[PDB]
């Protein structure tokens, strides 16, 4: 359970979550604040 | 003896392994240095010769790996029918499969993708499929969405089934290494249960589920009032009242009654007119001839039974004054290299791939699938271009073996020697023809291109002026047309409806008319010839210089990847058999898209279009166009640009964008293959000082990439820049024309 | 020689029986660490106590909503409690969010700092926020009828007692949202359904749980 | 070693380089639970048909084997005590326990005699050899005192047993071939044994 | 079906093969039933 927390801390995987969050919480603004161009 | 051989327990599953990047490779344990080791890391990841000496542990691997490959599939192919049943229109298109577009794909509303999903029909908004899966599923008589979501679940279940399989297999029950080397047992299994069992078990499925289920959708009943298949096995007195023969049951194939088998195992020939593709009675019984055969073919090699042949003694048995020792030696090459057995079976396969393409556009075996033009364009084009990417593969593998497995001291003067030793005369010969096929084949373009230009079309080579008539591909066909008659008795129909005769049509779109062959099919099949000729130049030369060159007599000993010898000696760039892979890419890309550009045209222009006479796509250019660059250039390129060019707006948009970013990336490969890693390093260099400066210098050192990383990176990009700029043009084109 | 959860299989090794509920039960490994595991004790712990809470609000209400005393079935409970009262549901939350992060907040940086929160920092008070386990807060406000410090093997008994209840809470928790979710109904509803026709009214004629 | 009469074609009990689940541990094992199993299944699928033609059970009941429920396109039975699947998940609960447990103590050998299990500790406590426990329950008649009075009610296991799996075989082709009941293939053969085979039915 | 001409060409063919172990009978067997089949379904042509 160490080497799978040690293998999940490499870097394409946290690459992968750190993307994926990214991504997802810019899709999550872009649906409730639908097209914003100023503000 | 062949028996089963096995060792328990080899590998111990633990997750330490994953966390140590490299473990397989004594020199990249050692951990990172330079961010060189990355990419190393990922190169040498699969490559299981580099990792240990040991033949058993690198065939475990490879067993393990292909049932990892596997299980892939199985995931791929249980998404593409969970994705048919939750998110399709396939009931609609049963209902109406000539004015309902195949759709298997939705996007979410967000930040306005949502006009993607285009009015498909039935209902239904998403984006059209060309895949031909509806098609494949009508065929195989499915009905309702319920039956796709059970196939894919159960091949969820089967790709559970696969990892598992490669996990035990790897770690709890690896097979020994003379489990693998019993190829007779191999070759006897496969060919009598893969291919064999295969085709009968989908025979039965065919003759049991298939044809009825799809006899009455040719009839016209609703597909919902259609009984089910388990009805149609459970009541065979239902199976007599389409069939009559049913009705006796298994007794004529025991008594040897077959004849009266003939209401489902025909031999017609051509299309099903009211619906456009192969007889399945026809597929029927084709699928039992094919089992039949395997099953025969699949009892020839010896196994723990006196019966059966040997393989090496076949081999050694053909010697010849001309090849003195022949075969000998060839059974021991194929039974200790995996490699050469990969370059033979890639080869094979993209061959076998391009003649899918070919017999698949010509014999349309799917229902509603040759008025379907855009799954037909895709079909082929995909096959094709799969084929040439295991061809370029087969010559890559083959020079694997020439340096790493090749061994002459158990290989002395043997077919392969001779063929080493007169390579000269072999690549020669080969540069010659090549050099010939170019002039004549692209000259008489460029001669055409001059003619036109300078006013004088009666001094070109065309239909109407200087004639140069197929006349061998003629006759072929025109004996394939009249075969019916005295070669095949048999057969009501000629095999395809391109050798000759009538028109079958459906919903007024033309399923398959006869093509006919002028001066630009010889034109462009002496392309096709030139530039195939061209791509077997570099890759047999890349194979047959390997080991050793005037240039380089030491080859070898470099490897088989490997950047150069250095500038001395005029200059020995891209020497390894590598880079001789790498060009024959670029040459496989050549030749592959004038071929789909051949098919393309002359599809949309002698064949496709809608019948009131038939009206073509683009009303017969080909015969008159074809002849010249810039033909091609106007006719082809440029004019069936327009949909792909204003696709914006509209749901095709998404081609739009995939061709800019298309042209973009194969733009951004010339980079790559332009230019040279000395320039890069020193940017870098100023770069790292920038770093260095605020104290932002990685402890991972910033190299540039190698050579033969460039030349990789650079090849990558420009194929998937090309290809995707060619599968923009025609999805986009041949939905909106189509 | 402790009775396993997999009679046949020896337990791991991280697990010793030290712990109230140690049946050996992981199969997935995910407590290796021993800190990992004091982390998943208390929270095994924290989510076992909501569920008993919660389970017998379920059963009570439902006991209170089959027989005619006008009390809702759980499912409707909040929205007519809401709009029966003049009761704003965002300030009721927000509340619920305050007073809960505050005792929450407590009970994790005592489990960071394993003795901290008795400093005295908190109004006057010492020793009764001091802990005496990973999830065993007992001194004279969580513990006021005093059973953590006299008779320990009672005391380790109650402990066991504690666990199994909460486990069996938590499974009773996941049948009530999974039983509501199938049948539609109350859980008492289905329990007078089932004592009605035990042989034809359970979970294989619903069309939902075994839907062949 | 039970059965041993040599007949291996196809050398699946050689124990040089062995594994997985070819052994002659699991095949053995798996050979005589295939024997027991399919001895029940050969009784249970003839005795409906006989006592109803001896006139021992209604005719609402003595329906052919396949019509039970087990393939309900071929016909079900109602008027049990419940649908069949109420039944199937007792039947998971119920063999998951016993074949589960018979599971454990073969991968660990007397493992079923040490942790509570009502009492029924001293019943599982199995033997150094699996396919056959005995004890108390498995073997309550003291019947194989003499060794070789037990080695040859092994072989007599052996033999009883494989006769059933084929007669099990038979059952399932021929129920599928005619559709009709084994016992309904007794009547036929001996009525008419030239013109009631398997080449009439074809 | 009994003394027919099919049924004299597969027993013909079958004797012939296995006049020609238990694998032995199995292959012979298998290549009488093939060989017979094949001149069953010629003379029909
Ligand atoms: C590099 C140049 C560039 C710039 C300046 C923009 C800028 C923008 N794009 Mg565009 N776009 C670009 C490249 C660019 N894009 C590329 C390369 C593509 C193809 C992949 C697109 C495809 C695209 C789409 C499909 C959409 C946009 C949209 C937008 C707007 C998004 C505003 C936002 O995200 O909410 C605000 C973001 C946040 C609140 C997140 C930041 C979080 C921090 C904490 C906030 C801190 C603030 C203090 C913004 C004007 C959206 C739009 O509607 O445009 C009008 C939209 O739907 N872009
Ligand atoms: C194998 C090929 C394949 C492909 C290309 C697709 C593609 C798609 N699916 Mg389909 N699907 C497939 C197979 C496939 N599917 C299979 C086998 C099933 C049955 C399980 C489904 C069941 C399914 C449903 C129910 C839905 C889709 C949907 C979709 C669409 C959006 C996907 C999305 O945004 O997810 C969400 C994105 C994520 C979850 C990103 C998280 C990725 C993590 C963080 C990566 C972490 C790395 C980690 C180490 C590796 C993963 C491990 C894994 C065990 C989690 C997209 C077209 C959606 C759709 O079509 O909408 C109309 C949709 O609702 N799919
Ligand atoms: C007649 C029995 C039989 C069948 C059907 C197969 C089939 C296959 N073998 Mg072969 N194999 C056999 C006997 C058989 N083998 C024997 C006797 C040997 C030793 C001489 C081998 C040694 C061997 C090697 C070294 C490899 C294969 C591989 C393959 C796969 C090729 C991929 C493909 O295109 O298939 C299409 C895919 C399918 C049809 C999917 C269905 C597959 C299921 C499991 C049915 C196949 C039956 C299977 C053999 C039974 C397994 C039972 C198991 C639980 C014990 C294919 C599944 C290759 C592979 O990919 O391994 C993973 C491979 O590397 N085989
Ligand atoms: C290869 C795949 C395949 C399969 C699976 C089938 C299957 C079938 N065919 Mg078909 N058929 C096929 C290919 C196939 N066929 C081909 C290629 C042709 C062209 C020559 C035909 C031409 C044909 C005709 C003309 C007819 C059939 C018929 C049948 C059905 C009955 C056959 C029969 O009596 O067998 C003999 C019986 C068996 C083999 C029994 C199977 C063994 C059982 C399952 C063993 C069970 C044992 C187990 C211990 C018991 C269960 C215990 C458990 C409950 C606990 C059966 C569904 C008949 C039919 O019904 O049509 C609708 C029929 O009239 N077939
Ligand atoms: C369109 C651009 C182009 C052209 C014209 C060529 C041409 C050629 N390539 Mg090259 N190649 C190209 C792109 C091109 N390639 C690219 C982009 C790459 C990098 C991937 C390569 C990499 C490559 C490899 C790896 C190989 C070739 C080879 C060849 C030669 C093939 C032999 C032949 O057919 O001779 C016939 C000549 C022609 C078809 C050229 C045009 C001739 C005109 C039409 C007629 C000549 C008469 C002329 C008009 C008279 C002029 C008179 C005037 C000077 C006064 C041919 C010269 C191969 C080779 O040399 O082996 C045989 C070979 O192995 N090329
Ligand atoms: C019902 C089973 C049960 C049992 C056996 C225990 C046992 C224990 N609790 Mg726990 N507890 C429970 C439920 C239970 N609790 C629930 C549901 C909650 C959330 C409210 C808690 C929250 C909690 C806290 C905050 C603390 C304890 C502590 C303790 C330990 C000492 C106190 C004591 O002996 O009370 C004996 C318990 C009973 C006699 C159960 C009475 C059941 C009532 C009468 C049910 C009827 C009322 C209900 C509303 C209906 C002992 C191990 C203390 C501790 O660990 O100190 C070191 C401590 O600080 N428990
Ligand atoms: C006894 C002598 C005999 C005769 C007169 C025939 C006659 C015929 N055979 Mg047959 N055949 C025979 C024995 C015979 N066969 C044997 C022993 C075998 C090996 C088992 C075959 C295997 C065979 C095959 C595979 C085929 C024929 C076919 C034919 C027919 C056309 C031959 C042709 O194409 O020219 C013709 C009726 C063909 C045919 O059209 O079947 C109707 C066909 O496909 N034959
Ligand atoms: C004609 C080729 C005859 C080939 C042929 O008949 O070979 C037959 C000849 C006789 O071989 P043996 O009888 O010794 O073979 C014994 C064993 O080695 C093989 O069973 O083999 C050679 O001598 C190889 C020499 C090839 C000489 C170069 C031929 C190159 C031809 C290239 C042009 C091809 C154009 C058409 C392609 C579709
Ligand atoms: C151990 C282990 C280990 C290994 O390693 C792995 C595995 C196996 C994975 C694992 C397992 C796990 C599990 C089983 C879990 C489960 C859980 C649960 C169920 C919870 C619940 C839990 C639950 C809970 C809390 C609950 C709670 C509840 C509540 C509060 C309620 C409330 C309410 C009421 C009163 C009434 C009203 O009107 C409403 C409401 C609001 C609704
Ligand atoms: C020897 C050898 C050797 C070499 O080495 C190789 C080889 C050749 C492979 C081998 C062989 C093998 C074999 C032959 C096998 C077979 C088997 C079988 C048949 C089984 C069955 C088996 C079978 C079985 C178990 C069965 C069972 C059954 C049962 C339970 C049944 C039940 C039932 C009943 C009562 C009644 C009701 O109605 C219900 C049911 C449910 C229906
Ligand atoms: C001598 C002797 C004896 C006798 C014996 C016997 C009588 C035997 C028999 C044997 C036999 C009588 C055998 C047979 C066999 C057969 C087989 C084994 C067959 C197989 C078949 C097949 C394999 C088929 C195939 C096919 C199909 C399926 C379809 C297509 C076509 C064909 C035809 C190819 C005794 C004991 C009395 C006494 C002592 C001495
Ligand atoms: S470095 Fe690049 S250029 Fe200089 S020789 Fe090696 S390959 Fe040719």
């Amino acid at each position: 359970m160490k080497d799978f927390t040690t293998y999940l801390s490499t870097a394409p995987v946290i690459a992968t979550i750190w993307f994926t969050f990214t991504a997802g919480l810019l899709i999550e603004i872009n649906r409730y604040f639908p097209d914003p161009l100023v503000f | 003896k062949v028996k089963i051989a096995v060792d328990r327990n080899p590998v111990e599953t633990s997750f330490e392994k994953w966390a140590k990047p490299g473990h397989f490779s004594r020199t990249l344990s050692k951990g990172p240095n330079t961010t060189t080791w990355i990419w190393n890391l990922h190169a040498d990841a699969h490559d299981f010769d580099s990792h240990t000496s040991d033949l058993e542990e690198i065939s475990r691997k490879v067993f393990s790996a292909h049932f990892g490959q596997l299980g892939i599939i199985f995931i791929w192919l249980s998404g593409m029918y969970f994705h048919g049943a939750r998110f399709s229109n396939y009931e609609a298109w049963l209902s109406d499969p000539t004015h309902i577009k195949p759709s298997a794909q939705v996007v979410w509303p967000i930040v306005g993708q949502e006009i993607l999903n285009g009015d498909v029909g039935g209902g239904f908004q998403g984006i059209q499929i060309t895949s031909g899966f509806f098609q494949l599923w009508r065929a195989s008589g499915i009905t309702s969405e319920l039956q796709l979501y059970t196939t894919a679940i159960g091949g969820l279940v089967m790709a559970a089934a696969m990892f598992f399989a490669g996990w035990f297999h790897y770690h709890k029950a690896a097979p020994k290494l003379e489990w693998f080397q019993n190829v007779e047992s191999m070759l006897n299994h496969h060919l009598g249960g893969l291919l064999g069992l295969g085709s009968l078990a989908w025979a039965g499925h065919q003759i049991h589920v298939s044809l009825p289920v799809n006899k009455l959708l040719d009839a016209g009943v609703d597909p919902k009032e259609i009984p089910l298949p388990h009805d149609l096995l459970l009541n065979r007195a239902i199976m007599a009242d389409l069939y009559p023969s049913f009705a006796k049951g298994i007794a004529p194939f025991f008594t040897l009654n077959w004849s009266e088998y003939s209401d489902f195992l025909t031999f017609k020939g051509g299309l099903n007119p009211v619906t456009g593709g192969l007889w399945l009675s026809d597929t029927a019984h084709h699928h039992v001839a094919i089992a039949v055969l395997f099953l025969v073919a699949g009892h020839m090699y010896r196994t723990n039974w006196g019966i059966g042949h040997s393989m090496k003694e076949i081999l050694e048995a053909h010697r010849g004054p001309f090849t003195g020792e022949g075969h000998v030696g060839l059974y021991e090459i194929l039974t200790t290299s995996w490699h050469a057995q990969l370059a033979i079976n890639l080869a094979l396969f993209g061959s076998l791939s391009i003649i899918v393409a070919h017999h698949m556009y010509a014999m349309p075996p799917y229902p509603y699938l040759a008025t379907d033009y855009g799954t037909q364009l895709s079909l082929f084009t995909h096959h094709t271009w799969i084929g040439g990417f295991c061809i370029v593969g087969a010559g890559a593998h083959a020079a694997i073996f020439m340096v790493r497995d090749y061994d002459p001291t158990n290989n002395y003067n043997n077919l392969l020697d001779r063929v080493i030793r007169h390579r000269d005369a072999i690549i020669s010969h080969l540069n010659w023809v090549c050099i010939f096929l170019g002039f004549h084949s692209f000259g008489l373009y460029i001669h055409n291109d001059t003619m036109s230009a300078l006013g004088r079309p009666q001094d070109m080579f065309s239909d109407t002026a200087i004639q140069l008539q197929p006349v061998f591909a003629q006759w072929i066909q025109n004996t394939h047309f009249l075969a019916p008659q005295l070669t095949a008795p048999n057969a009501l129909a000629a095999t395809s409806l391109t050798w000759g005769g009538d028109l079958v049509a459906v919903g007024g779109k033309v399923a398959m008319m006869p093509i006919s062959l002028g001066t630009s099919d010889f034109m462009v099949h002496h392309i096709h010839a030139f530039t195939i000729h061209v791509t077997v130049l570099i890759l047999l030369k890349g194979v047959l210089f390997a080991r050793s060159s005037r240039l380089i007599p030491d080859k070898a000993n470099l490897g088989f990847r490997f950047p150069c010898d250095g500038p001395g000696r005029g200059g020995t760039c891209q020497v390894s058999a590598w880079d001789h892979v790498f060009l024959g890419l670029f040459w496989m890309y050549n030749s592959l898209s004038i071929v789909i550009f051949h098919f393309s045209w002359k599809m949309q222009s002698d064949v496709w279009g809608t019948v009131t006479g038939v009206s073509h796509i683009t009303g017969g250019n080909f015969a008159q166009s074809a002849n010249t660059i810039n033909g091609w250039l106007r006719d082809f390129l440029w004019a069936q640009s327009s949909q792909v060019i204003q696709s914006y707006g509209s749901a095709l948009s998404a081609y739009g964008l995939i061709f800019l970013g298309a042209h973009f990336v194969w733009a951004f490969s010339l980079m790559f293959l332009f230019s040279g890693r000395g320039y890069w390093q020193e940017l870098i260099e100023s770069i790292v000082w920038a770093h260095n400066k605020l104290k932002v210098a990685p402890a991972i050192q910033p190299r540039a990439l190698s050579i033969t990383q460039g030349r990789a990176v650079g090849v990558a990009h420009y194929l998937l820049g090309g290809i995707a700029t060619t599968w923009s043009f025609f999805l986009a084109r041949i939905i909106s024309v189509g | 020689v402790r009775p396993v959860w997999f009679p046949g299989n020896p337990p791991p090794a991280h697990l010793d029986g030290s712990l109230a509920g140690d049946y050996g039960f992981d199969p997935l490994f995910l407590g290796q660490e021993p800190q990992t595991l004091k982390w998943y004790v208390q929270a095994e712990l924290v989510h076992g106590r909501f569920a008993m809470l919660g389970a017998a609000g379920i059963i009570l209400t439902s006991i209170g909503a089959k027989v005619g005393l006008g009390f809702p079935e759980w499912y409707d409970a909040g929205k007519v409690v809401v709009e029966k009262n003049n009761i704003d549901f965002p300030t009721l939350m927000v509340i619920q969010f305050y007073l809960m992060g505050w005792a929450e907040t407590k009970r994790w940086y005592d489990f960071k700092n394993p003795g901290s929160q008795a400093d005295g920092s908190f109004l006057g008070f010492t020793e009764e926020f001091k802990g005496l386990e990973n999830g065993y807060p007992g001194g004279r406000f969580f513990d006021p009828m005093g059973l953590s410090r006299g008779d320990a093997a009672k005391y380790q008994e109650y402990k066991q007692k504690e666990v199994k209840n909460g486990r069996l809470a938590m499974i009773a928790c996941l049948g009530f949202a999974a039983q509501y979710a199938a049948t539609g109904k109350g859980p008492l509803d289905n329990l007078a359904d089932h004592l009605a026709d035990p042989n034809h009214v359970n979970f294989a004629t619903n069309g939902v749980s075994i839907p062949i | 070693l039970p059965g041993d009469f040599g007949f291996d074609p196809l050398g699946l009990l050689d124990p040089v380089n062995s594994g997985g689940f070819i052994e002659p541990k699991w095949l053995q094992y798996s050979e005589v639970i295939h024997a027991r199993w399919a001895m029940l299944g050969a009784a249970g699928c003839i005795a409906p048909e006989v006592l109803g033609a001896a006139g021992l059970i209604p005719d609402a009941t003595n329906i052919k084997w396949f019509e039970s429920g087990v393939i309900p396109p071929a016909g079900s039975y109602n008027g049990y005590w419940a649908d069949p699947y109420t039944i199937f998940f007792v039947e998971i609960v119920a063999m998951q326990f016993a074949e589960l447990r018979r599971l454990q103590d073969f991968r660990y050998p007397g493992s079923m005699g040490q942790q509570y299990f009502l009492g029924l500790e001293a019943i599982f406590k199995g033997s150094g050899d699996a396919a056959y426990p005995g004890g108390p329950f498995f073997n309550l008649f003291n019947l194989g005192k003499t060794e070789a009075a037990m080695k040859e009610l092994k072989l007599k296991e052996i033999k009883n047993g494989r006769l059933a799996m084929l007669a099990m075989l038979g059952y399932g082709a021929q129920a599928v071939m005619t559709g009709k009941g084994p016992f309904q293939n007794l009547v036929e053969h001996l009525a008419d044994p030239v013109n009631n085979n398997i080449l009439t039915n074809f | 079906f009994i003394g027919s001409s099919t049924n004299l060409i597969m027993v013909a063919s079958t004797t012939a093969t296995l006049a020609a172990t238990i694998v032995d009978v199995l292959a012979m067997g298998a290549a009488g039933h093939g060989l017979g089949v094949g001149i069953v379904l010629g003379l029909k042509g």
